[PDB]
């Protein structure tokens, strides 16, 4: 993805205006500098590789953590899915309006010892399981329940020491591409909920530990990670200037276009 | 049994790898895809369209629109300075928050030419002559027109073209600079002049405005991908 | 066995990958899909502008 | 304007500590709790009905749902010998309730 | 990152009092700055807020006329101006800075401010 | 000359003698969808002479203390002719534009208008705990404006509309990303815009989802003399092109 290199010029005096045009067109003006003064002839070797879309969403991103503990009843964690909770992977995927692209999911799990009061506490390694359900499925009441068979629903689990558990996730959605802007509502009365909540019907992940409570506590905390692959997108958007406020909408608070100088001439 | 013998860098999260994965969900069969308008393949696509940058910031104008438009008024005295600002597109905060200068947050280098395109937003009536010039670094900022003159400038005539295309060039030492503020691979000054007077008729108004444009070149390259530092968080969004 | 053979990336080398999985969303990530059309957001106007021309006729 | 209704509780030290306030109208799981120190720093504990601000320990657990929602330590120690109040977020202006002192029992 | 208030004051019934919330570690302009009153023998009260950024102030309803909130760019400072003192405004002031949504992650230590004469 | 344009559809023609170059979308032509991306079953009506022609709104006048004004584009010809009706007895619907926005004033004034398509524009609440409501973000025909002020928090259900964040919390000088176009009266006088469809669905309904807004910001105000004309007026006229219908029902 080599760029462009400069042709050598010389000095004009004629009827040819690259330097004079018309902004007013909505048309961005495609002089080099070769065009208003004397340069000699490089060639350059510079690419622009690192600036693709595929080299700069590929990364793996932090997207929520939760905690659960060992010895209570409903000790268990659960996340409805989204990419609106953290700042970071929030601004990226929203500098264009439509994505499409496949995941990449990473969990990492620790552990905590909790205080009890039995002598000589020694436990052996925690078992973990992380079940998905897609909507419609039947939910887990309890950390004992029916529904932590996985007929059907697909489970990893992962003994603690190991190396971190990843799967491969395809397009799953109902459109043509991924929406992070939605302009309009679910009722066709116009009425209830505004914006794109009403496209988000993605499932929920439900956390617990195999293992049943021996002698102390454990507190555990999963942190989850995503990666887009394959990525295409379409139609930019400005970056987000103002700091995001809630998950479920788009609602700020107006801020600065930028920060202040004391003088139009201060450099 | 194969004899293998297993490598340091084993078990590791490295967040930036490229490897497969088995998949959750075998045999899915995807939407089609769709023909949408406007597929952008590359960041360099955004940053080469032209933005308007707020060179007015002087503390009661940043929360208006009237950050964007630089004041030009008919003179007495002739040679007077315009504007005048940093050529630092990710650290000042004239050139920061644009669409090129958002961009550049994202990454650590970069390097290439810079256009800068000037609209004159005043009265069909009136005329003028500026002088758009560049310096670069090593002596201190241009204090008078004679001293900036001496660099790499250009005479803009208004007229029925209502734009002007400043092109600064790309003179450095290195292939790149920083982003961050760095004096090591400081890039210079950008100021205007008057070069004539605005001479207005009868009946018009004498006090008019410009509005500035930045984009980037066929040239501009971008390197080593970071975190922004505009964008922060405490809590979780709920 | 497949065995796709491409070029690395270097400055101004082979290497071999095998696909192990039967879907093709579990792939490694592309990384080496260089294209550029920036002319549909720079030039998005219906009558072609000559750069040494005037803007307006 | 939503009433938060919330006076002096004791406990003994290491015991199950409760503290629960009520709010006028439904704020839909918008509730936070703040803690003020006897030297008069207030700090943030629960930033949602459930969710854990960082740098809190453990003891401190939120739930509730609808109107009534409450505030438990597991195990009471002598840092946490403070005043609580809640915090609703869900209609213009924010409204606080009234404090609850935590103290020894014998 | 910490806020820092003034010192505790002391005014005369009628006359007007000024306060301080000196802000460091983060950018000054980025969030708003909340005013909350507690009286010795009640709970919490919340009283206004300004941006920063372009000077405007919103009031509760009850603070409208007294209050008068205030801020400069330049020294990081927010300031909170009493006016028409009864025994009524002899309280404790909190500065804190909103976050999130609806969450004061920072608040102040608090200056007392009590009428006499 | 390259400042004269003559626009013709249906029974309607638009002419102009000053004029900058016409705007086309991304790159691309509005057209009718094809058979290998379609996925609705039934026939199609495309009546194509009574829908696709130019429907001229309501005015407003551009004043000197003026921040601007804002469209939501298949509302606005919710109640214009047989394109109002067709979409109140159908489900589906899909339709490319073409925008005219016109503004003369003599050589003495002085002024500049930023003419931005923007999709998708999800609009912000003046609460930061609700939505706007619906009619809160688009009239029928009829502008809705930005202020040079920030709406307050008591309000519940309003538009924030804080000209400089663009009612989406971005910088409004950011804005020359979409397809945009400039009226300065020094060498303007109208804008023309052409737009594709978009959106991520083949058809959409057109009732509970507007998939574009057109706005008009002036960022260099508007300023004359003493003697001159006060009262100029902005226009805009809006025609539908390649326009089509799926799912006959009742007329909701
Ligand atoms: C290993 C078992 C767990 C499997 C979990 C599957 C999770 C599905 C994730 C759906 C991706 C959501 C994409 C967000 C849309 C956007 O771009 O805004």
């Amino acid at each position: 993805a080599r760029v462009a290199d400069t042709i050598s010029s010389r000095p004009t005096n004629s009827e040819s205006i690259p330097a004079l045009t018309a902004a007013e067109t909505g048309h961005t003006s495609q002089v080099v500098p070769s065009d208003t003064m004397q340069t000699r002839h490089v060639k350059n070797y510079h690419s622009r590789s690192e600036s693709s879309i595929e080299n700069f969403l590929c990364r793996s991103a932090c997207v929520y953590y939760a905690t659960y503990t060992n010895n209570s009843k409903k000790g268990f964690a659960e996340w409805v899915i989204n990419t609106r909770q953290v700042a970071q992977l929030r601004r990226k995927l929203e500098l264009f309006t439509y994505l499409r692209f496949d995941l990449e999911l990473t969990f990492v799990i620790t552990s905590a010892q909790q205080p009890s009061t039995a002598s000589s506490v020694d436990a052996p390694v925690q078992t973990h399981q992380i079940m998905y359900v897609p909507p419609g499925g039947p939910v887990p009441t309890k950390v004992k329940d029916y529904a932590w068979q996985t007929s059907t629903n697909p489970s990893v689990f992962w003994t603690e020491g190991n190396a971190p558990p990843r799967m491969s996730i395809p397009f799953i959605s109902i459109g043509n591409a991924y929406s992070c802007f939605y302009d309009g509502w679910t009722q066709f009365s116009r009425n209830g909920v505004y914006g794109i909540n009403t496209l988000n019907n993605m499932g929920t992940l439900y956390m617990r530990h195999v293992n049943e409570a021996g002698q102390g506590p454990i507190k555990s905390t999963v942190r989850i990670y995503f990666k887009p692959k394959h990525v295409k997108a379409w139609v930019p958007r400005p970056p987000r200037l103002c700091q995001y406020e809630k998950q479920k909408n788009v609602n700020f608070s107006p801020i600065g276009v930028t920060t202040s100088r004391t003088d139009i001439i201060t450099t | 049994g194969l004899p293998v013998m297993t490598t340091p860098g084993s078990t590791q999260f490295l967040t930036s790898d490229d490897f497969q994965s088995p998949s959750a969900m075998p045999q899915f069969d995807v939407t089609p895809e769709m023909q949408i308008p406007g597929r952008v393949n590359n960041l360099m696509e955004i940053a080469e369209v032209d933005s308007v940058v707020p060179v007015n910031n002087t503390e009661d104008n940043v929360s208006s629109l009237k950050a964007y438009q630089i004041p030009v008024q008919s003179n007495s005295d002739n040679g007077k300075q315009v504007f005048g600002f940093p050529l630092q597109p990710g650290a000042n905060n004239v050139l920061n928050r644009t669409l090129l200068g958002e961009i550049l947050n994202y990454y650590t280098h970069w390097s290439g030419s810079i256009k800068l395109t000037f609209m004159f937003c005043g009265s069909a009536m009136a005329t003028g002559k500026f002088l758009l010039a560049y310096s670069p670094p090593g002596a201190g900022v241009p204090k008078n027109r004679k001293d900036a003159m001496l660099g790499t400038h250009v005479i803009w005539d208004v007229g029925l073209q209502s734009s002007c295309v400043l092109c600064v060039p790309w003179i450095s030492q290195t292939h790149y600079r920083y982003v961050v503020e760095d004096e090591y691979t400081a890039a210079g000054y950008v100021t205007c002049w008057y070069q004539t007077n605005i001479v207005v008729p009868a009946d018009v108004q004498s006090s008019c405005d410009i509005l500035c444009f930045v984009s980037a070149c066929n040239d501009f390259s971008v390197r080593m991908l970071k975190d922004t530092p505009f964008i922060r968080q405490d809590t979780f969004y709920q | 066995m497949g065995a796709q053979v491409s070029t690395q990336k270097t400055g101004a080398i082979h290497y071999t990958n095998i696909n192990y999985y039967k879907d093709a969303a579990s792939n490694s990530a592309n990384r080496q899909d260089f294209t550029q059309d920036p002319g549909k957001f720079t030039e998005p106007v219906k009558d072609i502008m000559v750069k040494t021309m005037p803007a307006l006729n | 304007d939503i009433q938060m209704t919330q006076s002096s509780l004791s406990a003994s030290l290491g015991d199950r500590v409760t503290i629960s306030c009520r709010a006028s109208q439904d704020i839909s799981n918008y509730l936070n709790w703040y803690q003020q120190k006897p030297d008069g720093s207030v700090k943030l504990l629960i930033y949602y009905t459930s969710t854990l601000h960082s740098g809190v320990p453990s003891r401190f657990s939120g739930s509730g749902s609808g109107t009534d929602y409450s505030l438990t330590i597991n195990s009471l120690e002598q840092e946490d010998i403070a005043t609580y109040f809640c915090q609703q977020g869900n209609t213009f202006p924010f409204t606080f309730g009234g404090g609850t002192k935590l103290e020894i029992r014998r | 990152v910490q806020l820092q208030q003034s010192a505790a004051e002391l005014a005369r019934p009628g006359a007007s009092v000024k306060m301080s919330c000196k802000a460091s570690g983060y950018t000054f302009t980025t969030y708003t700055m909340h005013w909350v009153k507690q009286r010795p023998g009640q709970g919490l009260e919340w009283i206004g807020y300004i941006n920063p950024s372009s000077r405007y102030t919103e009031y509760n309803q009850k603070f409208k006329d007294k209050t008068t909130l205030t801020a400069d760019k330049s020294s990081s400072t927010a300031y909170m101006q009493l006016s028409s003192l009864t025994f009524e405004d002899s309280a404790v002031y909190y500065c804190a800075r909103r976050s999130e949504a609806d969450r004061f992650v920072y608040w102040g230590q608090g200056t007392l401010v009590t009428v006499s004469a | 000359s390259d400042r004269v344009r003559s626009i013709t559809l249906g029974n309607s023609t638009i002419t102009t003698q000053e004029c900058a170059n016409v705007v086309v979308g991304y790159g691309v032509w509005p057209e009718y969808l094809k058979d290998n991306e379609a996925t609705a079953e039934d026939q199609p009506t495309q009546p194509d002479v009574a829908t696709c022609r130019f429907y001229t709104l309501e005015s407003v006048q551009w004043m000197k203390n003026s921040a601007g004004w804002w469209w939501k584009l298949p509302d606005a010809l919710s109640q214009m002719g047989l394109f109002g009706q067709n979409m109140q007895y159908h489900y589906l619907g899909r339709t490319g534009y073409t925008i005219h926005v016109q503004c003369n004033a003599s050589k003495f004034h002085q002024g500049c208008l930023l003419v931005v398509c923007v999709p998708e524009a999800e609009m912000g609440c003046s609460n930061l705990n609700n939505t706007p409501e619906f009619s809160e973000l688009s009239g029928g025909d009829s502008a809705r404006m930005f202020t040079d002020t920030q709406v307050g928090e008591s309000n519940a259900k309003k538009v924030q509309t804080a000209v400089w964040n663009a009612g989406m919390g971005v910088g409004v000088g950011n804005l020359t990303i979409f397809p945009h176009q400039w009226i300065n009266l020094r060498t303007n006088n109208s804008a023309t815009l052409v737009m594709p469809y978009i959106n991520s669905v083949p058809m959409d309904n057109m009732f509970r989802h507007n998939n574009l807004t057109l706005m008009i910001i002036p960022f260099v105000p508007l300023n004359y003399s003493e003697g001159s004309s006060p009262y100029v007026p902005i226009t805009v006229t809006i025609a539908p092109m390649c326009a089509e219908y799926n799912g006959l029902r009742l007329a909701s």
